[PDB]
């Protein structure tokens, strides 16, 4: 009966590591609206060019 | 066979918690109350006493 | 236990078990015996003995 | 014999005994006191008023 109700010692540390993994997406999305400003900055002084 | 499980029936099969239930269940048995609560109460307080 | 009712051991023959279930059997069958605490114990004794002289029913308590 | 086996197999599987005895036995193991004896009296105690 205990070990039918309660764990898989893999999965939790696993949704333990799973934080780290959201962080690091994060950072990316971050990496790539900096560089939709950068490009967009590019067309303003291409047109004032 | 997780490291919990295990580590529960080195617990469960050691010595003092095993004996002890054998002696609790065996004159538990012999007396036989119709209110086992307390006399398993009565029981553990006279057993520590020693 | 099916055993213990017998009176045999875990390690009993096949001869061992009729000589005890005969005995056994001989001393409580209500015919006989006619009355005390035999109530159950022919019971115990014709289901052991059920269990215990078919080879794959006796395997099968003998593993579980 | 069966008269004595029968008068403790009736009284110990019978419902109040067992699923004391059960949950007690699975309390224990998941709590893993040093001493045993004492925290089945408290278990005891706090499980009265239940």
């Amino acid at each position: 009966r205990l070990v039918s109700s309660g764990d898989p010692v893999m999965r939790e540390v696993e949704t333990a590591f799973m934080p780290w993994l959201k962080e690091q997406a994060i950072g990316y999305l971050a990496r790539g609206v900096v560089a939709r400003r950068v490009v967009d900055k590019l067309v303003e002084d291409a047109a004032a060019a | 066979q997780t490291p919990l499980y295990e580590k529960m029936r080195d617990y469960a099969h050691s010595n003092k918690v095993q004996e002890l239930l054998q002696k609790m269940t065996a004159d538990l048995f012999i007396e036989r109350p119709a209110d086992p609560v307390t006399w398993m109460i009565k029981w553990l307080s006279e057993e520590q006493k020693r | 236990d099916y055993y213990e009712v017998m009176g045999l051991t875990r390690s009993a023959n096949d001869i061992d078990i009729r000589r005890a279930y005969r005995r056994l059997a001989l001393k409580y069958h209500p015919d006989i015996n006619k009355d005390g605490a035999a109530g159950d114990e022919f019971l115990r004794i014709c289901e052991a003995y059920e269990v215990l002289c078919d080879p794959k029913t006796k395997g099968f308590y003998d593993l579980y």
